[PDB]
RNA sequence: AUUUUACCAAUUAAGAAGAAUAUUAUAAUAAUGGGUGUCUUAUAUUUUAAAUAAAUAUUUAAAUUCCGUGUAGUAAAUUUAUUAUUUGUAUUAUUUAUAUAAUAGGUGUAUUAUAUUUAAAUUUUAAAUUUGUUGUUUUAUAUUUAGAUACAUAUUUAUAGAUUAAUAUAUUUAAAUAAUAUUUUAAAAUUUAUUGAAUAAAUAUAGUAAGAUUAUUUUAGUUGAAUUAAUAAAUAAAUAUUUAUUUUUCUUUGU
């Protein structure tokens, strides 16, 4: 049996009386504290801790003439994604932004459509040799990759498309 | 020898590791979290410390 | 403690002192400079030559398999060994002649050894059975 | 910095180690978490401040109901070098120093032990320890400081043999370490230029000595003045006489001249 | 049943009016004119004059 | 460690028991305090106690921690003309214990009711109170006083200017009705085409 | 006109020859009962007998026999011998005290849920016995200190069948020759003596009642089965330690 003493030795002065000045009942007090306390967080801190915290979003939602329940469930449709969490930081230092959250959820605009399945180009069908050219799929597929490289944030490979593609032609020496 | 590597900081903070039978790849382990850390504050990991 | 131990690094602070020694510490100056007694390989016995001297011919190197010499000197008087030698299943396969020395710290001639006696190469097994039993 | 050692505390003792304990420490007395048992994070401002603020008081700490002894005094400042000096160098050898000085004038130290020169030695880094930790309160009590302790601050200098310095002689260099290395943490008080300060502070005693020696000069002369009388008392005349000698014959033992 | 008391009901005697007013209680006193000593209002002296005079 | 004195004010001693309206404590916060008006005339009892309490204990506030007691002074009126639905007068009783032996009092809603008409609002008030903080005396007795009833309608609370709260019962629904037949109005190019 | 609320806190350096011809084995050479503050004589100062005892023994066969309680000279006077205070503190190891004490005048609270300081949220302590696994039984004031014994291993000299009941028969492959020990406290009065129910021996033994049995952070199988006294019948099952079978298949499977 491995009782924790020398750890909790250090541990006696946050105790009082008679388990601060004796070592055995100080001992005793503060292994069935840590025990009791490691419980509690495992198996009940987190259902308290989320109940505050979506009682006080209902309350921020009800100010406003919605509840969790409704505020909930359109922001699953929405697909916003916020946990509660966030949700009660923006109504305690967002109130505007928490406002215009909860006018999207009500209002009839169209929620975003689902995700398409990645589809296979028309060019993928074609003859390749038809008979030194690259596959009209593998072109089509580096044209759309360099759009997207471009497409993200401002860098000095410049807009257009084409000279970014036709940049082996610039590495080839003349021979 | 005190086998124990001491970092001094620029606030007159110190901490200390204790390095006795330790290997030399865990001393520099060691070493680079002394770097690593500012040692100017302890403070838990939860949804109310998130924000500093 | 134990390395694996929550009790093995609670000593957080006033192991050490911040001022330091006047006579014996100094500073890492960089990669060109030599600390006494650093070595990458785990010498607990960091005894060195000039500590520990060994008297052989040569420094015991990689290169060669045992730091005596491997062929008679032609300026020294060679002594074969008493009885003739053989090669056992644990022999060094490799003539071993030692330098004689006198009790005026002079070599005086060369004589072979025998690679039963000293070219049985070391086993730690058999070593510590050994010990064990000596200090037991 | 609170239990361990004040600001003029000739004691050393590092306030986050127990060298000082025979027993290894079971109860931490400044805990704030749980969590301080298997790593105290000590070391830190906001825990050691705790620690050190929850230790009880010492014999040094001259806790609050306790009565807390004057310390800051000039006149307590300089008995303690000279008792330091005397605690050094016994009479016996301080009177064989002396001949020996005034006869050969430091030329015939063969006569001396090895003994002997090794006790002068430690004599002498003992009192510029002393005078090093001694040095705040030194130039804290300078102002209110009295013209007897002010001239026992070359008496004691003499005595433990260390010739001041003045833009043997111990207080001329520092103690050699990189200024990399060398300790800096705050709250500490440790100077770091020690004959340069030192220095200043005795242009500063003698500055004071001199406006002591002026002010009991125009006390004298303004009471025999509003007396209307040139009557003198004899003790008065006596010690102002000897004093003079003194100062004078002391002054130039350092070699500083008014 | 019994059982040993912790230092807490160990000082709940001292809450009381009946230790605060035995043990620890200072005296009415003041210094007898005839005799300059401390004396308490309602007792007297031995010598002939506290007797006759009450001081 | 923290300790609680055992010496603690008592109802039988002199000093008194305090109120929380006029005490100074740090878990106690009076700036963001807003004056209410309920009117609880038809309104149910459970109901418009419910209503009452969430103002109360300051749950309706986003910034709500359990710590930090602060709420809404809420002015309950016309506590005379609550309404509960019948036979509930009769037949919901309310008991409670004394210290002496078999002394368990039960009493009926009509007879609390004629006995003081508050009485019946702090009860409901004190227990759905009760339903969130039973556990610290101060979190179960503090929101309490911040109930301010009135048993006719006129009350002195002019100056605090408090706002007529309005609130919605979770019973309104509405069953689905039959669909209502009407004549349909056709378009000249519908006939046409 | 006097005039500082109640409650709430802490073990640490140790001053001193107040530590030694010190404890326990170890000496193979002496020995007529030791009694100093002692001190006349002894019809009054006598203990002896062919056995297992202050003398103590290098093996595993066979064999009497209704649990085989078992091994013989290695040398014939040969060097396994009952040793002891100093010509090494005898040497070599091992162990060792229970006298002496200034420490802080206030961090959480003040109408009552129990340490982590933003106020809430959490609980009644452990170890054994109960197999109908409890609400049954028993123990624990605290501090310090004693307290319990199955060898996790095998390097060249080197060489290892069986089988009939027996007389016999022998055409089949290996091997690291090493033994010594095996919880603790107790559950009972008979024994062997002595002195007028006590005294001193017996780890004697109880098919054996009951308890205690010192060492965290770990790395792989079954969670109610098995149950045939006794001529030629494939096989008891669980638990645990080591250890072995890579065959097909649409995925899976602790045999
Ligand atoms: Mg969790
Ligand atoms: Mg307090
Ligand atoms: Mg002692
Ligand atoms: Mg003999
Ligand atoms: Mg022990
Ligand atoms: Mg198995
Ligand atoms: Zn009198």
């Amino acid at each position: 049996h491995y009782r924790a003493k020398l750890e909790l030795d250090r541990i006696r002065s946050m105790l009082r009386g008679r388990a601060r000045l004796e070592r055995k009942v100080g001992l005793k007090r503060l292994f069935f504290l840590m025990r009791t306390q490691t419980r509690y967080r495992v198996e009940q801190q987190a259902h308290w801790e989320r109940a505050i915290v979506r009682k006080n979003v209902d309350s921020a939602a009800r100010e406003h003439g919605t509840g969790w329940q409704h505020l909930r469930n359109e922001l699953g449709r929405q697909n916003v994604m916020l946990l509660p969490r966030s949700q009660q930081l923006l109504a305690q230092y967002e109130p505007l932004a928490f406002r215009a959250v909860v006018e999207l959820c009500a209002s009839r605009i169209p929620p975003p459509p689902p995700p398409v399945v990645a589809s296979v180009p028309e060019e993928s069908y074609t003859l390749w040799p038809p008979a030194s050219l690259s596959h009209p799929a593998a072109r089509v597929e580096l044209r759309c990759g360099v759009e997207r490289v471009l497409r993200r944030g401002p860098s000095g490979l410049g807009n257009n498309v084409n000279e970014l593609i036709d940049a082996w032609k610039e590495f080839d020496v003349s021979p | 020898p005190e086998m124990a590597i001491t970092g001094v900081y620029r606030d007159g903070s110190e901490r200390s590791y204790n390095t006795k039978n330790l290997s030399p790849m865990g001393i520099f382990l060691r070493l680079n979290n002394l770097v690593s850390t500012a040692n100017d504050y302890d403070q838990p990991f939860c949804a109310s410390h998130l924000h500093f | 403690s134990s390395i694996f131990s929550p009790r093995y690094d609670w000593r957080t602070s006033g192991v050490h002192d911040i001022a330091p020694r006047d006579e014996g510490d100094f500073l890492y100056q960089g990669p060109q400079h030599v600390l006494p007694g650093a070595h990458p390989l785990p010498l607990h016995h960091p005894h060195n030559t000039i500590t520990r001297p060994v008297i052989s011919p040569y420094i015991p190197s990689p290169q060669r398999s045992h730091p005596y010499f491997t062929a008679p000197l032609p300026e020294l008087p060679h002594f074969s060994t008493t009885k003739p030698i053989v090669y056992t299943y644990g022999t060094m396969k490799e003539r071993i002649i030692a330098p004689v020395f006198n009790l005026k710290n002079e070599v005086i001639y060369t004589r072979e050894l025998d690679p039963f006696i000293f070219g049985m190469y070391p086993e730690v097994e058999e070593l510590s059975k050994n010990l064990t039993y000596w200090m037991v | 910095v609170y239990g361990g050692s004040g600001r003029g505390d000739l004691l050393y003792e590092n306030p986050d180690a127990r060298r000082h304990s025979g027993r290894a420490l079971g109860v931490l007395n400044g805990v704030r978490h749980s969590s301080q048992a298997t790593m105290p994070e000590s070391g830190q401002l906001y825990y050691r401040k705790l620690i050190l603020h929850s230790r009880p008081p010492n014999g040094s700490c001259a806790g609050l109901q306790r009565h807390c002894h004057d310390t800051c005094n000039w006149s307590y400042l300089i008995p303690s070098l000279h008792r330091c000096a005397e605690s050094a160098i016994s009479a016996k050898l301080w009177e064989k120093m002396c001949q020996l000085g005034l006869e050969d004038r430091s030329k015939a130290w063969v006569n001396l032990t090895q003994y002997e020169r090794q006790r002068v030695r430690d004599g002498q880094n003992l009192y510029r320890y002393e005078v090093h930790q001694r040095l705040p309160l030194l130039e804290e009590s300078i102002g209110w400081a009295q013209l007897d302790d002010l001239l026992g601050w070359f008496r004691s200098a003499r005595r433990a043999w260390v010739r001041l310095p003045t833009s043997s002689s111990a207080m001329s260099c520092r103690l050699e370490g990189h200024a990399d290395s060398r300790d800096t943490t705050p709250g500490r008080n440790q100077v770091f230029d020690t004959p340069e300060r030192v220095e200043q502070l005795t242009e500063a005693t003698v500055h004071r000595i001199r406006e002591e020696l002026q002010r009991l000069n125009r006390s004298e002369r303004s009471d025999c003045e509003g007396s209307a009388a040139m009557r003198a008392s004899a003790r008065r005349l006596a010690r102002d006489e000897e004093l003079s000698r003194c100062v004078e014959e002391e002054l130039g033992w350092h070699g500083v001249a008014l | 049943p019994k059982r040993k008391k912790n230092p807490m009901q160990l000082r709940r005697k001292v809450y009381g009016l009946h230790f605060k007013e035995k043990y620890l209680k200072m005296e009415e006193w003041y210094y007898c004119p005839l005799c300059a000593e401390p004396k308490k209002p309602g007792e007297w002296c031995r010598r002939e004059d506290c007797r006759q005079i009450k001081p | 460690a923290p300790f609680k004195s055992v010496l603690r004010r008592h109802k039988h001693h002199p000093e008194g028991l305090p109120l929380y309206n006029d005490m100074s404590k740090q878990w106690l916060c009076r700036e963001g305090e807003r004056w209410w008006l309920l009117d609880a005339r038809g309104e149910q009892l459970p109901r418009v106690a419910a209503v009452a309490a969430q103002y109360i204990t300051g749950q309706h506030r986003p910034d709500f921690t359990p710590g930090m007691i602060t709420g809404d002074h809420v002015v309950i009126v016309n506590i005379k003309d609550v309404v509960m639905v019948g036979d509930q007068w009769i037949r919901v009783p309310i008991t409670w214990q004394t210290a002496y032996p078999g002394g368990k009092y039960r009493i009926r809603l009509t007879d609390m009711y004629e006995r003081d008409p508050c009485m019946l609002m702090w009860w409901f008030l004190k227990d759905e109170v009760n339903r969130h903080f039973v556990r610290k005396l101060k979190t179960r007795i503090a929101p309490l006083e911040k109930a301010w009833l009135y048993e006719d309608s006129i009350h002195p609370h002019a100056d605090k200017n408090p706002r007529p709260l309005c609130w919605t019962d979770p019973e309104v629904k509405g069953w689905k009705y039959r669909d209502p037949q009407f004549i349909r109005r056709w378009k000249p190019n519908e006939f046409m085409h």
